[PDB]
């Protein structure tokens, strides 16, 4: 039993495991539930990776019990705060599932059962006028990890400094190491150019994104599938995804010195689904 | 082994109602528990414990 | 397959139309598929080249050094302690294969374990000693770890071990994927423990981006030789090869210098660009 | 086969009838097969695992320690005898295998079996020594046992051999299944003789559990070569792999340290648990 | 000549020999000769590893004269004594054949021939009112090996006290290191938590058992087919099982401070067979 | 509940008495109309040398009357 190729050559496995052998597009709409959304000036829309998302299938559920599914009672658009954005912005951030822990009913079972899956539609909305010139990165990425404020400990940010909520946190020009030995911060420090985990800006494009170009479009959508190395996992404890916005060039407004507008975002979970039903969780978010 | 990020949970026992006896009956008792496997059951990774040890050889 | 080769060139003249695929708008997401025909005018080549070297199979293909372990056999006229090393399993003590595979987010593998061992005399006397064997022991989560280099758990019933001779070739194994998820987490972002308000605050506290996904046990490492009137020095470089190796989710490559096992950085190293002028060639 | 996948799970909905699979009685010697679909609602879930890796043959595919024995070749400027080892084959020197085993009443393998061996020096003295060669020699019960290093027993014209070289590949042979019952025997419930009342006393004793069916022969080890001026200690380790491995009537496992060769037990070890409130998690 | 299998892979054997290769129910009557027993509170019964007892068979032979086969003469039930189960018991044990030593003509057969063999049937039987509470687990274990009552010698038990024959032993609550080394006793020392051989009780479910509830049933029954490692055996030298009954929970009747109740033993040979017939064996039990 | 010798019975109202119970409260109190039926289930076990009765009445649109 020999396997013959071309390079001819032949080849024999010895051992039993396998492991031994050697090697139109401006004008959108989108209904969710009792929520819709309109848009005039639109860039189209991104979907991550190009998978759309979907319900967990019999072929790769791991745990056994009955899921449940609220659909329209949690699957719909919550609009978070309002930012501000001005000359001497740096960008903003947010984390996902853990932004919409306290809206409707999605929060309530996010905090009732053990286990939770769901994908994300992102808008983000910011318009101004004809006179006025900047653009913005919008950047969704999986696995968004950010470094500390210390330099004689690692991975030391606590809990509550890495979950701020539906606030988020804000990018900083300059890293300031926090020197207090007696109280330490334990909180990011997150570095613009850097992206805020030691990788240069410049090739955040490799994940997905959009970009908002104030002479062009006004808003950005993009839709992210679940992602993960399990089918299923604990959404109070791991953060899916990480969404970041950056100034790419600065806002300018004619003459003045002091121009400002403003950037909401509106999420929606789909497809979200629910496991292992308990008494409800009081995490200690203060 | 103890490990935070695959804990498995809790069990308890309750009482519903109350215990109901008549006279000249025993006021307290017993149970017993077991523990075994279903049918889906299954492990990996053979390695050594830590319920035997020795000393010295013979 | 990877060794196809890539699309011939075609011959383009002279144009005049409407159609502009030059100009297009990056505010999409998406990237331009130009060709060189779509701007100048171009001649038919017959392509040869291929990117059979580029794969994920091809760019993982060689051994990587991740570790350097060190034991000695002592002399027999002291009282020093014969030295065993333990080493936890992990490819994050060194930049070069934790730069390749920080690339992506995630990945499954095999894996293909080499051991290089090397020896020397420690003091000028003339004294000599017999050809060593080591005793090589991996020890999974929650077995008994050794705590002499002579004690019970070096039987090995149910561990596996490599006995090596020194001065033959260097050792090897071959290991399977051997995660607990569906694939291996090059980045976690999230906790172990949920802090609750009527715990206490030490009792819900935990480290950032640290799980129990990434607990492979450890490998103790031995001489098996009783100690000689000379001290004998010995050093293991350990190599990993990965091999069927698939990838998900592209990344940025690091830029800074690594500081710890997670994505932190330490200051005065976070200027990795020189100077160029702006019109200068 | 044992690696076949486990069978799926099923979807069930609410229920209301009279049967009762959750209530039953244990009184009657047997244990209740219930699935999670008896008491919970369950969804559809294909199944992957299997049970490969727990089989008898899986268990005890490893080599585990059975015993080291120590020669020497002593100085030629000395009156020291030359040592040679004598040890009796059985599995309960150690506890590993030893505990392994026990799982079961009755039990047939072959058996693998493998030999590491070490030397070192023992004086100061920077003289120097030839590589050594070891004679390995199997002596069945009733065949002659040698006495000094060198003398007739050794010619092995009948017993079996190995001569090995050291520095070379530990050494290895295999071995069938030897007994003569039809199955081997871990416990043994009587004794060799019984007492007679005409008989004295002395007579009949012996000692309980012992019994010809665990008298397999002794292994001798010596070094063939003459001594040098400089005295070189040699061990060698003895590892045992069961293959083909049947097992009959399985019982609890050993909870309390091993004392001599039997079901005995110390005074001062009897309490393997440990505290843990009735109440507490 | 090559093997080829899946993981394909090839293998080819070298040597010539294989080793080198690499690798309703509550109501219950029996009846045996001229013997019956009824019963009207049972739980069932048990048949150990899911066998009956039969004769031994031409293909596994190993003598070669003729066997002897008494049948009714020798397979009837027999009853051992009665124990008396209070609240200060740990438990009583007995070993088979040794317990039948002296019943009729099967003690005669054993006694008269040098090989043996035979299953076992056992009943036993213990009553109360619905106004006591308790449980007993009955253990059938082969090859039930003891541990001795000496801390300098081991193995050293006395044929005459590992014997003790139909009266049986008992287990104790604590291990009592025997010091008279002029005068040593060489009896067993058995532990109740132990099992009296170094293994936890909880786990003793391993062997065939059943368990008598006070509330529930009266009586066990276990039927035994013959276990060892050899097709016919020497009975005045080897034990091959043993009973091990314990209190599972302590015996307690309304508010006396000292209840009792009887428990009797009935055990019953089946296809009992004897071989090499010679002068009788007087042995030395005292 | 505790039942002695100078009890008169109890009342309960649905879905008024599961207005706190995991889930359900919350989807009670998010939403303008809900509709569920029930099933109830009363347990009460005594000795073989205790007498009593107990009658369980379920009524739809159960009104009381007032202490004025
Ligand atoms: C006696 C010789 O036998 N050796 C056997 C053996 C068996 C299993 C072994 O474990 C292998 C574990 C590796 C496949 C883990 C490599 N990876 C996967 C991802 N990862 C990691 C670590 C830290 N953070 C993120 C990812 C790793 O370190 C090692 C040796
Ligand atoms: C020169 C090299 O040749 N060696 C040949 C050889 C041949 C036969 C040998 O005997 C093997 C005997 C073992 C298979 C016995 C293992 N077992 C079986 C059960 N048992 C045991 C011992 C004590 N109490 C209960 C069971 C054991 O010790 C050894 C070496
Ligand atoms: N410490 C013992 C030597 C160590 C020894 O003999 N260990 C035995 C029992 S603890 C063992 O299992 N050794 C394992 C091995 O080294 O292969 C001595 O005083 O010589
Ligand atoms: N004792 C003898 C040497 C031993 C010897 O020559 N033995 C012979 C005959 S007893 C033998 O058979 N040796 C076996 C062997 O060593 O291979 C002497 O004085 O040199």
């Amino acid at each position: 039993g020999a396997q013959v190729s071309s390079q001819n050559y032949t080849t024999i496995n010895y051992y039993r495991d396998s492991a031994s052998n050697a090697a139109s597009d401006r004008v959108l709409q989108l209904t969710l539930g009792n929520s819709t959304i309109t848009a005039q000036e639109a860039a189209n829309s991104v979907v991550a990776y190009g998978r759309w998302p979907e319900y967990l299938r019999d072929s790769e559920a791991n745990p056994v019990d009955q899921p449940t599914e609220p659909e329209v009672a949690a699957c719909r658009f919550y609009t978070l705060d309002t930012v501000s954005w001005t000359k001497e912005s740096r960008g903003w951030w947010w984390k996902l599932p853990d932004a919409l822990r306290d809206m409707g009913l999605f929060g309530q079972n996010m905090y009732y059962h053990y286990l939770g899956r769901s994908g994300y539609t992102v808008h983000v909305q910011c318009n101004a006028s004809k006179f006025h010139q900047g653009a913005l990165g919008v950047f969704a990425v999986p696995e968004m990890c950010l470094a500390g404020d210390s330099n004689t400990t690692t991975m030391h940010t606590s809990y509550q400094n890495a979950n701020p909520g539906e606030k988020g946190g804000t990018f900083t020009g300059t890293f300031t190491p926090d020197n207090n030995q007696t109280s330490p911060a334990r909180r990011f420090c997150p570095v613009d150019y850097l992206l805020g985990n030691g990788t240069l800006l410049g090739n955040a494009f490799v994940f997905p994104h959009q970009i908002i170009n104030l002479r062009t479009n006004n808003c950005a959508t993009l839709v992210l599938p679940y992602v993960n190395s399990l089918s299923i996992d604990s959404m109070v404890k791991h953060n899916n995804w990480g969404i970041a916005i950056l100034p790419l060039a600065p806002l300018n407004f004619a003459s003045e010195s002091s121009p400002e507008i403003p950037i909401t975002l509106t999420i929606a979970p789909m497809c979200c689904e629910f496991n292992g039903l308990r008494n409800i969780t009081l995490p200690r978010l203060q | 082994i103890d490990d935070s990020f695959t804990e498995g949970g809790y069990i308890s026992v309750f009482y519903q109602t109350r215990i109901v006896v008549p006279l000249s009956t025993p006021r307290e008792m017993d149970i017993l528990g077991f523990v075994s496997a279903c049918n889906d059951f299954s492990v990996r990774l053979l390695r050594d414990t830590t319920h035997i040890e020795q000393k010295a050889l013979a | 397959t990877s060794r196809d080769a890539l699309p011939n060139t075609e011959a383009s003249g002279p144009t005049h139309s409407k159609e502009i695929p030059a100009l297009t708008a990056v505010e999409t997401g998406a990237t331009n598929p130009l060709v060189p025909s779509d701007t100048v005018q171009t001649r038919h080549v017959v392509q040869h080249r291929s990117r059979s070297e580029s794969s994920i199979e091809s760019f993982f293909a060689r051994g990587a050094c991740v570790t350097i372990m060190t034991v000695d056999n002592p002399a027999s006229t002291t009282n020093k302690d014969k030295l065993f090393a333990v080493w936890k399993i992990t490819y994050k003590d060194t930049v070069q294969l934790r730069r390749k595979l920080e690339f992506f987010t995630y990945s499954r593998f095999d894996m293909e374990l080499t051991f290089v061992v090397t020896a020397n005399f420690t003091e000028t006397n003339n004294g000599h000693a017999l050809n060593q064997v080591y005793q090589i022991m991996y020890v999974p989560p929650g077995a008994p770890v050794p705590e002499k280099w002579d004690d019970y758990t070096w039987q090995t019933s149910s561990n596996p071990s490599i006995f090596y001779t020194y001065g033959t070739a260097p050792a090897r194994i071959s290991v399977p994927y051997v995660g607990i998820s569906n694939a291996y987490s090059h980045f976690y972002d999230g906790f172990s423990k949920v802090p609750l308000k009527d715990q206490s605050a030490a009792l819900g506290d935990s480290l950032y981006g640290a799980a129990s996904l990434n607990d492979f046990g450890i490998l103790a490492v031995r001489v098996v030789n009783d100690p000689n009137p000379t001290k004998v020095t010995s050093k293991i470089r350990v190599y990993l090869k990965p091999k069927h190796i698939r990838v998900w989710c592209p990344r940025p490559p690091r830029a800074v210098a690594y500081y710890g096992p997670g994505v932190d950085y330490k200051d005065g190293t976070l200027t990795p660009l020189s100077t160029k002028d702006l019109t200068t060639y």
